[PDB]
């Protein structure tokens, strides 16, 4: 998350809020001064692998006569597709 | 020609020795698979399990049929009914 801020800030020296959703968790960083304010991070245990996995869930639990399996590949296509 | 009934005898004493498996194996399993699916899921089996079931399928019916054919012949008769089965089913105490 810093290395992207310091991409799209390369004197180093900015102040600004960093939000990353990665693919395991969630964080946000405030920045001062383009350091890194590591006592005031947060995280929420929450990624794109959760959401696939709960979009997984949610499916078995709606239809439970599906005769086909699923796989997770699937299941990630459908949440890149329509998932807004 | 022939008649009517010696020939039922004659099969009775042809299946009487012989202790063969009656019904046979495809069907059955089918049925037990699609009678499990309600309950739960993407349950798998075993051929042991099958067996067994087929065996104990088999033993209740023989159990019921010749008490339902005692029932039977109780009434002076020799084709069952249904009254024969329901008098079974209330004198073995399954009600």
């Amino acid at each position: 998350s810093l290395f992207s801020f310091y991409n799209y800030n390369p004197s180093g020296n900015k102040t600004g809020l960093v939000i990353s959703c990665g693919h395991e968790d969630t964080n946000v960083i405030p920045v001062v001064d383009g350091a890194g304010i590591l006592t005031d991070a947060k995280r929420i245990n929450w990624g794109g692998h959760q959401a696939v996995d709960y979009l997984n869930d949610l499916m078995a639990l709606k239809y439970p006569y599906f005769p086909t399996k699923m796989s997770y590949l699937q299941y990630e296509t459908m949440y890149k597709d329509y998932c807004y | 020609r022939y008649k009517p009934g010696t020939v039922a005898l004659r099969e009775i004493r042809r299946f009487q020795k012989s202790t063969e498996l009656l019904i046979r194996k495809l069907p059955f399993q089918r049925l037990v698979r699609e009678i499990a699916q309600d309950f739960k899921t993407d349950l798998r089996f075993q051929s042991s399990a099958i067996g067994a079931l087929q065996e104990s399928v088999e033993a209740y019916l023989v159990s019921l049929f010749e008490d339902t054919n005692l029932a039977a012949i109780h009434a002076k008769r020799v084709t069952i009914q249904k009254k024969d089965i329901k008098l079974a089913r209330r004198l073995r105490g399954e009600r």
